[PDB]
RNA sequence: GGGGCGGUAGCUCAGCCUGGGAGAGCACCGGACUGAAGAUCCGGGUGUCGGGGGUUCAAAUCCCCCCCGCCCCACCA
RNA sequence: CACAGGUCCCAGCUAGCCCGAAAGGGUUUGUACUGGGGCCGACGCCUGCCCAGUGCCGGUAUGUGAAGCCCGGGUACAAC
RNA sequence: GAGGCGUCGAAGCCCGGCCUCCGGGUCGGGUGGAGCCGUCCAUGAGACACCGCCCACUCCCCGCUGUGUGGCUAACCCCC
């Protein structure tokens, strides 16, 4: 294919879980790609993911979030 | 086909449909031959009378150039009140001045429509016009119907309201008392209905009680066929 | 043009004149507006060829295909005679090296050969009239050879509302070319369409000669 | 509709009568003379202290256009929801003071001012403060040129004067000029 | 054009953030010339999709390209929403637009609250128990 | 008879002037989606697109002759 | 049958409606608490629902719609 | 009609105004400073070789003539 542009981002921290399914887990990301660099986003990721993994972000401009929490 | 109708008779000026003019009282004149500008003119309420055909009270006024003419009486007038005519007339009730000279937002009657034609507007019992806005170009006055007409600022008018209010507040009571009023005025009566009038007499309605063709009539309809609800935009009281 | 105005009427002779300051030889042009012509039928367009009395003054390239006695008629006149076989060579090879396309002006054939013209040449040459075509006369060995050598000029009508038939190129005298212009004009008027002002304008004009209106 | 753009015309804001012609503001419009009474929002950059900071949003009307240059006078001030919601407080009061000004020049101006009470004790001292604001403003306007007068009304200068005299009466905090609307143009003689 | 001294243009963008559709509209500073009006509906094929962040961003992006053509590159953003016939708080399109502007490359000026809030009471729909679910 | 408009995939039509093998949504079959159903997406095709004939390599709309409905007129010895 | 009461409708007066071959005229020494036209027919309680059809009213891009003028054609002009 | 163009001053660099399908052409400044094109062939139909007249939308100074809107006041009309 054409790229689009692939924005590679790695996951800085795994905040907690979202979905009534549960199926997204919400994770905080940092970017490492040619354009922006450094931008912190809270993306909704699915499936087994650990800390320090790599995600290709299809759309830079995103960041839906919902928050709480552990006592 | 049928005879001329009830309205078509009226137009002839035949005498059953002729206003009396010999039991009836004066008309309003303000007189513009002594002009508004360079005024000279005050007068004294000589007497107050009832005018039969206006169904309102009217004033005789004795001017100080020596002419006697009627002016339609304001509320709260005394016999021996002084009425002034001009722009340099005081700004008070019963005083007559041009619209421009009259404040905005004050009640006014007896407004001219062409300067110096003596009052052709607001000359009925208890009803009054409001000066909503004034501009040197044109002064807009709000009429008894709720509806705004633009008049020249150099029209005359009198400050206050007409007298003889409550006029339709009191009822007419009976067919007798009413008969008495219509003689005082002119209004063809007793007036019956077309519905049990024969096909000759009237366009709608036959021998018995029921309408012929629809009551609602054109705006291009003929003379002698323009009876009912004339050019009705709506009718009824419902959606 | 500084030379002449382009609304002034002239004679057929007078209009063809010379004034070029240029390298390029004077190519001569006849351009005509016709009123009252439509594509409301496409067919009713003027299309013919007319044999000029004194020709273009450029050499025709005629290839004639013929067989029978009709071959004998071509051969006498000084034509080569070339076979129908050549049609298969034109069409089949789409190459770029010595291809025979855009290298000749007309073809004449006898009527049985016409189907073969249609398929094979039609793809490359199309109706740029380098093949013989039924609607103008360029089929038949006998008359068209004689006329074609005498340097016939090609005419067709772009429906709306104009027809053009430039006579040739300058190598001929002004009077000679004046005869050319008359013959073409008479054919044009000769196609007969109703309505006043049928020949709206006629002009005679050139590379850098007088560009002028003429009376038509 | 369907422009090249070449039917669009440009004009450029020059906005004095508070200051010298301000270059800021630019006007595209379509057809000539369709801006003539239209209104341009500027924050004002003239003073990069309080005008910029605390006086976010002031409204100006192009009165006239000459040669496709826009000359503009002061139409208005208003403040955002942000300012008003911030400064108001509970168990105290919020106070609003109207005056309809006449200046000697023959312009009429309307000022609403917002003053915020110091804590405890709600009393007739409040209406007294409203009274004082109206009284000083009348006198000042009468003294001053209306072009000076509006410059001062927008600026903290008015806010600062109201405060000295009112603190004496019953201490306040956070006094401000909520909005200004130009009540009547014309002139002293029509 | 009549000489421009600054060589930057500014356009005041009004953003109407509803819970039924999102609109992104940009006008010059004076406001009297509308360049762009693109609403959420035009991106999508369905009403449910009509508001939402994604609709709001593209509705903003389509308008943005036209602002570049004129030469507008500064934008103020004025966020409003229906305050006098529905509750005043902005919908998805507030958060979504500021991101659209950033991504598009337009420079973002003031972000503002110019939402209608009445200073007076009025009756809306709903009574007896108020509006029942 | 004159003038104009619409007749197109099962359906309703879109593309006249703005030209091509060409269309869209809805019915209908299949796949996503929810505990369920529905709605809402994603596939599938059904007309060279009213007949017949002509210009164009290629025309639904262009051209010559038209069926049918529709609307306004004119007209019936 | 009138009738008091109720309702619908129209008109800013250089009006609306109506009479008159015309000039002109009635209402009108009248001006919306007017004055003109219909319906119903004292009071008491009421007066649901429908604009599909008829009627009236407001409006009408589009199609359409005369004579006139215009342009084209015709006629040496004209009819057409 | 396969040659026109080029001190009858050319490429090819650097911008300016430009419409637009931003497909890409057009064009004034200037550096320059001596070449550029198709015949060739593909393309259903050939030349951004050149020369004529056109058929596209479209825009404009001027000459004639309609129509719409507003201002004016000298006809005419309603008031004194």
């Amino acid at each position: 294919m054409a790229e689009d542009e692939g924005y590679p981002a790695e996951v800085i921290e795994i905040i907690g879980r979202t979905g009534t399914t549960g199926d997204v887990t919400q994770v905080k990301v940092r970017i490492l790609e040619g354009r922006d660099k450094g931008r912190v986003i809270r993306r909704n990721v699915r499936g087994p993911v650990r800390i320090g993994d790599i995600l290709i972000l299809r759309e830079t401009e995103r960041e839906a979030r919902e928050i709480k929490s552990r006592r | 086909m049928g005879k001329s109708l009830i309205q078509q008779r009226r137009g002839k000026g035949s005498p059953t449909f002729k206003s009396p003019s010999h039991r009836f009282r004066g008309a309003v004149k303000y007189i513009p031959l002594n002009y508004t500008q360079e005024k000279t003119l005050r007068g004294v309420v000589e007497e107050i009378m009832h005018d039969p055909g206006r169904t309102a009270p009217v004033a005789r006024v004795k001017f100080e150039n020596g002419i006697e003419k009627l002016i339609i009486a304001p509320e709260g007038l005394l016999v021996g009140q002084e009425i002034y005519i001009g722009p340099d007339a005081p700004i008070a009730v019963g005083n007559t001045l041009p619209l421009a000279k009259i404040p905005e937002g004050t009640y006014v009657y007896n407004i001219e429509g062409i300067p110096g034609d003596g009052g052709k507007y607001v000359r009925a019992g208890g009803t009054y016009a409001l000066v909503v806005s004034r501009e040197p170009d044109k002064v807009i006055v709000q009429l008894p119907s709720g509806e705004l007409k633009a008049f020249n600022p150099m029209c005359r008018a009198t400050i206050g309201v007409v007298a003889g209010g409550g006029r339709l507040e009191k009822p007419l009571v009976k067919a007798g008392k009413a008969y008495y009023k219509y003689k005082a005025r002119n209004k063809f009566w007793p007036t019956p209905r077309g519905v049990k009038m024969n096909a000759v007499n009237h366009p709608f309605g036959g021998k018995e009680h029921h309408p012929g063709k629809p009551t609602t009539t054109s705006r291009r309809a003929p003379p002698g066929r323009k009876v009912g609800h004339i050019a009705a935009r709506r009718t009824g009281r419902r959606k | 043009m500084p030379f002449d105005r382009q609304k002034i009427v002239k004679a057929v002779k007078e209009a063809k004149a010379r004034a070029k300051p240029r390298n390029f030889t004077q190519s001569v042009e006849v351009a005509v507006n016709l009123k009252d012509i439509d594509l409301k039928r496409p067919e009713n367009r003027f299309k013919l060829e007319v044999v000029l009395p004194h020709g273009r003054g450029k050499d025709v390239k005629i290839a004639v295909i013929a067989d029978g006695a009709v071959a004998e008629a071509a051969r006498k006149l000084g034509l080569d005679v070339i076979s129908s076989a050549e049609l298969e060579e034109i069409a089949s090879s789409p190459r770029q090296a010595r291809k025979l396309a855009k290298k000749y002006d007309f073809f004449i054939a006898e009527a049985p050969l016409m189907p073969k013209i249609g398929r094979y040449l039609g793809r490359y040459l199309g109706p740029r009239n380098k093949m013989p075509v039924v609607v103008p006369p360029t089929l038949t060995d006998l008359t068209p050879i004689v006329e074609k050598l005498k340097k016939t000029v090609r005419i067709q009508l772009k429906n709306n509302p104009v027809v053009h038939a430039p006579v040739g190129t300058e190598k001929m005298s002004d009077e000679e070319i004046a005869e050319n212009i008359e013959a073409v004009l008479n054919a044009i008027i000769g196609k007969l369409e109703r309505g006043e002002s049928q020949v709206k304008s006629v002009y005679v004009k050139t590379t850098m000669g007088p560009a002028v209106k003429i009376e038509g | 509709t369907r422009d090249k753009w070449k039917l669009k015309q440009w004009y450029i804001i020059y906005a004095p009568d508070f200051f010298g012609g301000v270059e800021v503001g630019l006007t595209p419009a379509d057809d000539p003379e369709k801006v003539l009474n239209r209104v341009v929002e500027v924050t004002l950059k003239d003073v990069t202290g309080d005008f910029t900071k605390s006086h976010v949003k002031l409204y100006f009307q192009v009165y006239d256009v000459k040669g496709q240059n826009a000359y503009t006078k002061f139409k208005g001030m208003k403040l955002a929801r942000s300012y008003i919601r911030s400064l108001v407080r509970r168990k105290t009061t919020r106070i609003d003071g109207i005056f309809n000004i006449t200046t000697k020049d023959g312009y009429k101006l309307r000022v609403m001012a917002m003053a915020i009470a110091m804590r405890r004790i709600q009393t007739s001292q409040e209406r007294a403060i409203r009274k004082i604001m109206q009284e000083i403003i009348y006198k000042k306007a009468e003294e001053l040129n209306f072009k000076d007068f509006v410059l001062e009304s927008v600026n903290g200068k008015i806010a600062a004067e109201i405060a000295k005299e009112a603190k004496k009466i019953y201490p306040l905090r956070k006094a401000e000029i909520r909005k200004i609307k130009v009540l009547e143009e014309p002139q002293v003689i029509a | 054009q009549v000489n421009i001294k600054k060589k930057e243009k500014w356009g005041i963008a009004h953003i109407y953030s509803s819970f039924n559709n999102t609109i992104i509209h940009i006008t010059d500073i004076t406001g009297a010339e509308t360049i762009s009006r693109w609403s959420g509906g035009m991106v999508v094929k369905a009403d449910r999709d009509e508001p939402s962040p994604y609709a709001a961003m593209l509705a903003a992006r389509r308008a943005a390209e036209e602002a570049l053509e004129k030469g507008i590159v500064g934008v103020h953003i004025r966020v409003r929403a229906p305050g006098g016939s529905k509750s005043k708080t902005p919908g998805p399109g507030a958060q979504a637009a500021i991101r659209a502007l950033a991504r598009a490359g337009l420079k973002i000026g003031r972000v503002e609250d110019v939402t209608p809030i009445p200073h007076d009471g009025t009756r809306p729909k709903g009574g007896r128990r108020g509006r029942r679910v």
